């Protein structure tokens, strides 16, 4: 099983960007799939199997997390981009595969960068 | 002992929350025991809690395997074991016995992270705790806050809960796993082990956090006799204040003169 991640890049302050991660591989479940950001290192929002969210204080209001638990996917809406969002993102999922592993899964990390 | 706790806060410079139930007779001890602490990693304890509901003693046998990208500030255990994981009976022992901070963030990814951990707490009837961060960014807590915060009355009741078999919310053989795992804690001898009599046993879960905050609740059985539960709970009005363990120990000896 792997995680793959897609959507960064460069924007202009005040803009937005949506990433993507998903997982795939022989699945047997998720618990927890979200983002974290090193800068230090924060979570930046993260979402469990019933649609519970969790965000960083600092995004709460112009980000939203959003999962589809039939695709394995969480997808990231970023909005009002300020240049302190800069940063490595990267997906993290708490995965169990079908053979019997479980565990803490991570994506390849994307960057935003958010400049005039 | 109003007065006496009262004297102790102003000689280590802090601000203390106590609540101490005898549990053969329902004496209780208190100060400030609905007053909100940051419960920093005292949080360790009704996590695996929440964990021992939910697996059976052979599922905690699993191995997760994780990545530097789950290693945090505090990692004594779980940077030794990247390559290979570790299983969840281990990751128990690590968060309750070194107090090791990735063991607790992947305890709770796999119960479904802060909002299961806090919907778990509800249901056993604890609706002040707050879980609402992962370590360690849970310790950064301003003093009014209530995120990430509970008080010495609320944990006392949810770790008497999980730990004891009245009023419990574990199964005999998942209770002697936590209180096993509490007793055999590292961390803990300078606090409420420091301020109990000659030969009481002590389990105990330790936490510490912005503001000086400096905690331990406990479970504590006299040579004979009805355990006590109790949680001391301390903070300081300075953000990046140094805290004094013997705080701890001198209030749990005044809870213990009023006790006996
Ligand atoms: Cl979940
Ligand atoms: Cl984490």
């Amino acid at each position: 099983v792997q995680l793959q991640e897609s959507g960064g890049g460069l924007v202009q302050p005040g803009g937005s960007l949506r990433l993507s991660c998903a997982a795939s591989g022989s699945i047997s479940s998720i618990t927890t799939m979200g983002w974290y950001r090193q800068d230090g290192r924060e979570l930046v929002a993260l979402i469990n199997s019933v649609g519970d969210t969790t965000y960083a204080g600092s995004v709460k209001g112009r980000f939203t997390i959003s999962r589809d638990n039939a695709k394995n996917t969480v997808y990231l809406e970023m909005s009002s981009l300020k240049p302190e969002d800069t940063a490595v993102y990267y997906c993290n999922a708490f995965m169990s595969t079908n053979s019997g592993r479980t565990g803490s899964f991570w994506g390849q990390g994307t960057q935003v960068t958010v400049s005039s | 002992m109003k007065d006496d706790f009262a004297k102790l806060e102003e000689q280590f410079d802090a601000k203390l929350g106590i609540f101490a139930l005898d549990t053969g007779t329902n004496r209780t001890v208190a100060y400030r025991p609905d007053e909100r602490f940051a419960f920093a990693s005292t949080i360790k304890a009704l996590t695996v809690g929440v964990l021992l509901q939910q697996k059976s003693i052979e599922d905690l046998n699993q191995r997760i395997t994780y990545t530097r990208d789950d290693l945090v500030n505090y990692n004594p255990i779980t940077e030794k074991h990247v390559d290979t994981g570790m299983t969840l009976k281990e990751l128990a022992d690590a968060s309750l016995r070194y107090s090791d901070n990735a063991a607790q963030n992947l305890i709770l990814k796999q119960i479904g992270g802060p909002e299961s951990l806090k919907k778990e707490l509800r249901k056993i009837g604890d609706e002040v705790t707050n879980p609402e961060r992962f370590e360690p960014e849970l310790n950064e807590v301003n003093p009014g806050e209530t995120q990430d915060t509970s008080t010495a009355r609320a944990l006392v009741t949810s770790l008497r809960a999980f730990a004891l078999e009245d009023p419990g919310k574990l199964p005999s053989e998942k209770r002697e796993l936590l209180i096993d795992w509490m007793k055999r804690n590292t961390t803990g001898d300078a606090l409420i082990r420091a301020g109990v009599p000659d030969g009481w046993e002590v389990a105990d879960k330790t936490g510490a956090a912005s503001y000086g905050t400096r905690n331990d609740i406990a479970i504590i059985w006299p040579p004979k006799g009805d355990p006590v539960v109790l949680a001391v709970l301390s903070s300081r009005d300075k953000k990046d204040a140094k805290y004094d363990d013997k705080l701890i120990a001198e209030a749990t000896k005044v809870v213990m003169k009023a006790l006996n």
